Parts: C-alpha cells; sequence; structure tokens
C-alpha cells in the first residue's frame, strides 16, 4: 500500500521554512485577459502573473508520477495563472488550490459562483 | 535611432554584400545587461522578441502546423523558450523540443539525447534552435567554421523542412558553421536577428524565410559571417527592453496558408513565387511521428 506522498512532502516542508521551488517560468503578456486559472495561451488579469504550466506542476519538476490514474497533468503545455499576491510560490499555489468547473477560475481567487 | 523601441536590429543588407576578413568581435556594450521586467528571465525576454520580429517577416502559418525546437533546456531544468513559442503560435500547433540534457517542457513531445539522434517521419513548417557549447567561446584559438550539431542541422533543414518553411539558428561569432550561412541563399530572404535584450553579446538568430529547397544566390559563408562580425564591430546596438512591454500584437496570426503534397516536377515558378511570398507549404499533411536513437551498452 505504500506510495510517496509528494504533496504532502511540500506542504510540510513549507510549513517548516523552506524556500518555495524557484524558476518557474513566467511570461510576458498584457495582464489584460480573462484571469482564469488554467488556460491555453497567458491569461493574466492585472491582479495576476503568467506562468508555464510545466514548470507550476509538483509532479513535473520532481520528476514524479501524477496522481492523476492516467498520469495526465493538468498543467502541462497550458498556462497557469497566479494571483501576484501568492507568485513567490507557484508550484504551491497550484498544489494547495482548486479551479471552479463551472467558470474556470481560481475557488477563492476569482471564483464569485457562490454568491 | 529608433531601433531601442524594437525588438532588436536585423543585419542591414548592404553588410550582406560586403567581402570582409573575419576579425575579432569586440563589442562595445560587451558585459552590460538589460533590464529586464520583474521576475522575467533572459531567456523569456529573447525568446519573445525573436518572436516579435519573426511576426514581420512573412512565415507560413498553416493549419496543423508543425514547430521543432532543438537545445530547448535550460540549466534550471525547464524550457522557458519553449514556453514562449507555445505562447506565440496558434493553439493546436504541434511543437516538439529536444535537448541533451533532461527538462520539464510543455511541449507536445520532448525529446532527450544528442540532436544526431533525433529523427522524424514528417517535415516542419519551422524549426528553432537554441543550441549552443560555451566551450566554443576560446578567445586564443582560430575561429573556425564549426560542425557537431550544426552539421546535423543543415542536413535536417534540407531533408526534413518543408517548402515555404522558415527557421531561427542561433549562432555567436565563435558558434557558426559556414554552409548554414550558404543554405540561408536556399531561403526566399535570411537575415542575421540580434535581440536587443542580449544586444551586448555577439549572439543572433540566422533566420531563412520560406525554403526554396534550391539555391536562389550562391553565398561563400566563410564571408558571410566575417560580414555578420563586421557588422556587429561596427554598429553598437542599445541594449533595451521596450518591446517586452507590449504584448498586445504578440500571437503569430494564424494565416491557415495552404499545405500541398507535390513531386519535384511540378513546383515551377508560380509555385515558386507563392513559396516566397509565405503563401505556400509543400509537404505531406500525415501524423507527426519522432524517435530518437538509444544506444545500448551492457556495462557488466
Ligand atoms: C543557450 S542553452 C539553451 C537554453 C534554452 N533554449 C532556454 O530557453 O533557456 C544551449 C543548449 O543547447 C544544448 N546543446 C548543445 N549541444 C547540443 C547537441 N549536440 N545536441 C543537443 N543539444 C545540444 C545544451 O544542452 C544547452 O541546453
Ligand atoms: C569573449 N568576448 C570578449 O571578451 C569581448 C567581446 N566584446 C568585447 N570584449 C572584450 C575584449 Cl575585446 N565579446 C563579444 C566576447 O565574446
Ligand atoms: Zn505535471
Ligand atoms: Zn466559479
Amino acid at each position: 500500500a505504500f506510495a510517496v506522498d509528494a504533496a504532502k512532502a511540500y506542504k510540510d516542508y513549507l510549513a517548516s521554512g523552506g524556500q518555495p521551488i524557484t524558476n518557474c517560468v513566467k511570461m510576458l503578456c498584457t495582464h489584460t485577459g480573462t484571469g482564469q486559472a488554467i488556460t491555453v495561451t497567458p491569461e493574466a488579469n492585472m491582479d495576476q502573473e503568467s506562468f508555464g504550466g510545466a514548470s507550476c506542476c509538483l509532479y513535473c519538476r520532481c520528476h514524479i508520477d501524477h496522481p492523476n490514474p492516467k498520469g495526465f497533468c493538468d498543467l502541462k503545455g497550458k498556462y497557469v495563472q497566479i494571483p501576484t499576491t501568492c507568485a513567490n510560490d507557484p508550484v504551491g499555489f497550484t498544489l494547495k488550490n482548486t479551479v471552479c468547473t463551472v467558470c474556470g477560475m481560481w475557488k477563492g481567487y476569482g471564483c464569485s459562483c457562490d454568491q | 535611432s529608433s531601433q531601442a523601441w524594437q525588438p532588436g536590429v536585423a543585419m542591414p543588407n548592404l553588410y550582406k554584400m560586403q567581402r570582409m576578413l573575419l576579425e575579432k568581435c569586440d563589442l562595445q556594450n560587451y558585459g552590460d545587461s538589460a533590464t529586464l521586467p520583474k521576475g522575467i528571465m533572459m531567456n523569456v525576454a529573447k525568446y519573445t522578441q525573436l518572436c516579435q520580429y519573426l511576426n514581420t517577416l512573412t512565415l507560413a502559418v498553416p493549419y496543423n502546423m508543425r514547430v521543432i525546437h532543438f537545445g530547448a533546456g535550460s540549466d534550471k531544468g525547464v524550457a522557458p523558450g519553449t514556453a514562449v513559442l507555445r505562447q506565440w503560435l496558434p493553439t493546436g500547433t504541434l511543437l516538439v523540443d529536444s535537448d541533451l540534457n533532461d527538462f520539464v517542457s510543455d511541449a507536445d513531445s520532448t525529446l532527450i539525447g544528442d540532436c544526431a539522434t533525433v529523427h522524424t517521419a514528417n517535415k516542419w513548417d519551422l524549426i528553432i534552435s537554441d543550441m549552443y557549447d560555451p566551450k566554443t567561446k576560446n578567445v586564443t584559438k582560430e575561429n573556425d567554421s564549426k560542425e557537431g550539431f550544426f552539421t546535423y542541422i543543415c542536413g535536417f533543414i534540407q531533408q526534413k523542412l518543408a517548402l515555404g518553411g522558415s527557421v531561427a539558428i542561433k549562432i555567436t561569432e565563435h558558434s557558426w558553421n559556414a554552409d548554414l550561412y550558404k543554405l540561408m541563399g536556399h531561403f526566399a530572404w535570411w537575415t542575421a536577428f540580434v535581440t536587443n535584450v542580449n544586444a551586448s553579446s555577439s549572439e543572433a538568430f540566422l533566420i531563412g524565410c520560406n525554403y526554396l529547397g534550391k539555391p536562389r544566390e550562391q553565398i561563400d559563408g566563410y564571408v558571410m559571417h566575417a560580414n555578420y562580425i563586421f557588422w556587429r564591430n561596427t554598429n553598437p546596438i542599445q541594449l533595451s527592453s521596450y518591446s517586452l512591454f507590449d504584448m498586445s500584437k504578440f500571437p503569430l496570426k494564424l494565416r491557415g496558408t495552404a499545405v500541398m503534397s507535390l513531386k519535384e516536377g511540378q513546383i515551377n515558378d508560380m509555385i515558386l513565387s507563392l513559396l516566397s511570398k509565405g503563401r505556400l507549404i509543400i509537404r505531406e499533411n500525415n501524423r507527426v511521428v519522432i524517435s530518437s536513437d538509444v544506444l545500448v551498452n551492457n556495462e557488466n
């Protein structure tokens, strides 16, 4: 029943003061995009930065299997929008948060479907 | 000059027509660096300006476009140039990248190994190469035409670049190949492009625009590299990040360029004219299949 739990390790590592994973690939863009979480092209709004998706995936960056039973990656080959206040740690951000299946925004960082 | 507000500078045509002897490259602005926007890597900026410049040329942009990117990995294990290329290229463009060492990529497929191990069944609409060995920056020995991966690239272009396709191949003062310059004369137009963010370096991208599959002009590659160095040696380029701040017109326009399968006997002057104007791609539209050779050893 053993499997490495990489998401837990990174969370505990961060909590004990570890420096976030660096070299996530930040894109140049207009910052007038839709602000949706994961997109086929950079979509940062004024309050976001856009990053190459694979460089923000914990599993891609660590050379480990994805928890998708098919091993498919949500981020690779796409662009992830990260709130500028959290752009010091895109990998930690994408791991800890979830995209709204209705409107495509980050829950609590753009999604207003609960009003 | 208004060159600071452009993505970079292309080699002026009059420098292409000279017969200079090869000299040492001595850049006035050597060792300076451009001020990059907050948190932007040099390679994101460099590829962004390269793509901004390619937006001004007559690139063919078919449906189901096929782009291959050599030397795509960085010291950091990621692929910044690939991410910019994917942003620039129309959505759905098949993007393959490759490098000698392992890296994490947004490309649709990634081949790890020496580029000479890379084989593809299909032809390509655009070849980008950032391959570079820094062990070539040896100022104490003569500066000869280099082989290595340049030999592969010349063969790859002649065998696997669709007619009408384009290339952008990174060179420096010491990292260059005479046959690659000769091959620029097999395109309808060519230049050497220096990005404004990296203008303090002898780096340029050697760009062949719309491949014709035959010599349109005869270029002596040794003389042309000397002409390139002469241009750099006498034209300081002011470092500039200005163009990085306007991305509104960045995406490559999906021109839907026609693709046709034609045999050599069918490429007449009218076809060659369409190829030259960025209005035609000649290749099959089959499935894209790649592989890398693997040497097998048992060290026991
Ligand atoms: C200037 S770095 C490219 C960095 C990358 N393009 C980026 O966006 O940051 C040059 C790359 O060319 C690669 N290279 C040099 N010789 C090669 C060869 N013979 N086959 C494949 N790759 C090679 C190196 O491994 C190195 O990563
Ligand atoms: C290694 N290298 C240099 O030392 C240099 C230079 N431009 C001026 N210098 C100073 C010595 Cl002339 N370039 C382009 C270069 O590649
Ligand atoms: Zn991943
Ligand atoms: Zn929502």
